[PDB]
C-alpha cells in the first residue's frame, strides 16, 4: 500500500526542515555577541582620550 | 477463486491510503496553529516599547 511509504518520508522531511531551522538560529546567536561587542567597543574609542593641561 | 481475494485486499489499500491521510491532514492543523502565533507575537516585539521623555 502506497500509504505507508508517504509516512515515512514525511517523517525525514520534517527532521531535515528541523536540522536547516538549527544551524540559522545558532548561526544568529553567533552573530548576536560579535556584533554587540563591536559596536560597543568603537564607542568607547572614539568618546575617549586625554588633554595636556601645562 | 481468484476474484474473491482481489476484493478483500482492495479494502485494506484503501483503509491503509485513508490512515496515511489522516496523518497529514491533522498534522498539517496542528501547525497551522503555532504558525500564526509565532509571527504575530513576533511582530508585536518588534514593534513595541517605550520611551524617556
Amino acid at each position: 500500500a502506497i500509504g505507508i511509504g508517504t509516512l515515512i518520508i514525511f517523517i525525514a522531511m520534517v527532521l531535515v526542515a528541523a536540522v536547516a531551522a538549527a544551524v540559522l538560529i545558532n548561526t544568529s546567536g553567533f552573530l548576536q555577541q560579535k556584533a554587540m561587542a563591536t559596536g560597543k567597543e568603537s564607542t568607547e574609542q572614539v568618546a575617549s582620550g586625554l588633554q595636556v593641561i601645562r | 477463486a481468484i476474484g474473491i481475494g482481489t476484493l478483500i485486499i482492495f479494502i485494506a489499500m484503501v483503509l491503509v491510503a485513508a490512515v496515511a491521510a489522516a496523518v497529514l491532514i491533522n498534522t498539517s492543523g496542528f501547525l497551522q496553529q503555532k504558525a500564526m502565533a509565532t509571527g504575530k507575537e513576533s511582530t508585536e516585539q518588534v514593534a513595541s516599547g517605550l520611551l524617556c521623555s
